[PDB]
């Protein structure tokens, strides 16, 4: 009898979980009304094709079910290709309400950009970058200690 | 509706970096496709005495609590059907326990390992500038001797 | 199942709290309603004629057959502090035919918030102000105490 319809906004949770992490987009629903909605539509219209790849090509998922039994799929597995700057553009979640029929055009677009550098040559990236140069850390100290032992 | 086959698929939620970020919601996906035809009815989930607003099911129990106050995954969540919820609505004012009302069934959740990282994953990058203080001290020594 | 309803859960609104409204209108008219635009904006309650603040309204052009409903959401966060003053929130159905003219078929709502702090970090600013005031009063008091103590019996000062 009330509203509280789909609010599946894409948030900038981590931007770094593990090396080669594939984004697990998840959709949240919070509704208390006793009625039901039909003809779900999950479309990946606004996604970066260069940095994130969709599992089932162009995702166009139709569910048309309101039941605690189960759901078709809400765990979208975006598989990245290479390290760089990734943008969480948006995720299209429309509903073809059987009560009315026209598309409920709703997609949450956010300017969330994150950087993941090369894992092998954030934490692992910057750590590997810092530990890359070995001689500059030890050789000056080696010479200093040699001078100390020659003088002490 | 008797949970003849107790399908129990437990998976955890990343919950971002709850120590630094604010998106601290622990929503664990304990999938339970029991031998039931639960449809078009709000199967209410009472966990720790709290009735979660159930939408399209939830089977994903979502404790929207801070990590310091939600370092727990083991929870006994009772799933009540419409009649059981109606009975509970009147029994609760009578100081009646959750288990003395005819229930639908119960689910046990175990997701130890809450929140999994470092507090600051970016500010430590600027700490690499501290290594130049060693060469600065060496330059000060050069000024001295 | 469901009927027309507009709602906003919980009245615990902190300072400059963002309030969201969700409205689903059951169309009781004799024809499908095609709402081109919706009216939603905050302004001065007593004088609603002038538009102090124009809240953004996204075009929707929603089409609904009769006896059905469609849900739409809006979210407004009062930049200026406010409390105990509802605003208009008038619902206008902008349905137009091939003629090209829109007929206005129009209730109000409420909004309120308790103001404690605001800014990028309001709490630290208010704490700094309180500490500065306490420090100035304490330093004035101790200056007066030192002036009084480093003298004789302060009775002939008058």
């Amino acid at each position: 009898e009330e509203g509280a319809r789909l609010l599946a906004s894409k948030s900038l949770l981590n931007r770094y979980a593990v090396e080669g992490r594939d984004l697990t987009l998840q959709y949240n629903i919070y509704n208390v009304g006793s009625s039901a909605a039909l003809d779900v539509e999950l479309s990946d219209d606004s996604f970066p094709p260069e940095d994130f790849g969709i599992v089932s090509g162009m995702l166009n998922v139709k569910w048309d079910r309101i039941a605690p039994a189960s759901n078709v799929s809400h765990t979208v597995v975006l598989r990245p290709l290479k390290a760089g700057y990734f943008n969480f553009t948006s995720a299209t979640v429309t509903y073809l309400a059987q009560e009315d029929g026209p598309v409920v055009i709703g997609f949450t677009s956010a300017p969330g950009q994150g950087g993941i550098l090369a894992q092998r040559e954030h934490f692992l990236d910057w750590a590997a970058f810092g530990v890359m140069t070995l001689p500059s850390i030890g050789v000056p100290l080696l010479l200093w200690y040699s001078s100390k032992r020659k003088y002490d | 509706e008797a949970c003849v086959e107790p399908q129990i698929t437990p998976s955890y939620y990343t919950t971002s970096d709850a120590v630094i970020s604010t998106e601290t919601v622990f929503i664990v996906e304990i999938s339970l496709t029991c031998k039931n035809r639960v449809q078009n009815m709000a199967l209410y989930a009472d966990v720790s005495g709290k009735q979660f607003p159930v939408t399209r099911g939830q089977y994903q129990v979502s404790w929207s609590l801070d990590h310091k106050s939600a370092h727990a995954g083991t929870y006994e969540v009772r799933f009540f059907d419409e009649e059981s919820y109606s009975l509970l609505r009147k029994a609760q004012r009578n100081n009646e326990d959750v288990s003395v009302i005819p229930p639908l069934f119960t689910v046990s959740v175990d997701h130890r390992g809450t929140w999994n990282p470092w507090v600051s994953t970016e500010v430590l990058a600027a700490a690499i500038g501290l290594v130049i203080y060693y060469l600065a001290f060496s330059a000060k020594s050069h000024i001295q001797a | 199942s469901a009927d027309t309803t507009i709602l906003f859960k919980g009245e615990d609104f902190p300072a400059n709290n963002i309030v969201k409204f969700l409205v689903g209108f059951t169309n009781k008219g004799t024809e499908d309603f095609i709402v081109e635009s919706l009216d939603a904006s905050f302004r001065y309650p007593q004088d609603y004629q002038f538009y102090i603040q124009n809240f953004t309204a996204l075009p929707l052009n929603t089409v609904v057959p009769p006896q059905r409903q469609a849900t739409f959401e809006y979210s407004f966060i009062p930049a200026e502090p406010m409390g105990g003053r509802p605003f208009g929130l008038v619902i206008n159905l902008n349905y137009k035919d091939l003629n090209g003219n829109v007929f206005q078929d129009a209730f109000n709502q409420t909004v309120t918030i308790i103001e404690r702090e605001d800014g990028l970090d309001g709490e630290t600013i208010f704490m700094y102000m309180f500490l500065a005031g306490l420090g100035l009063l304490v330093v004035v008091g101790l200056h007066q105490l030192l002036e009084s103590r480093k003298r004789k019996r302060p009775i002939q000062k008058v």
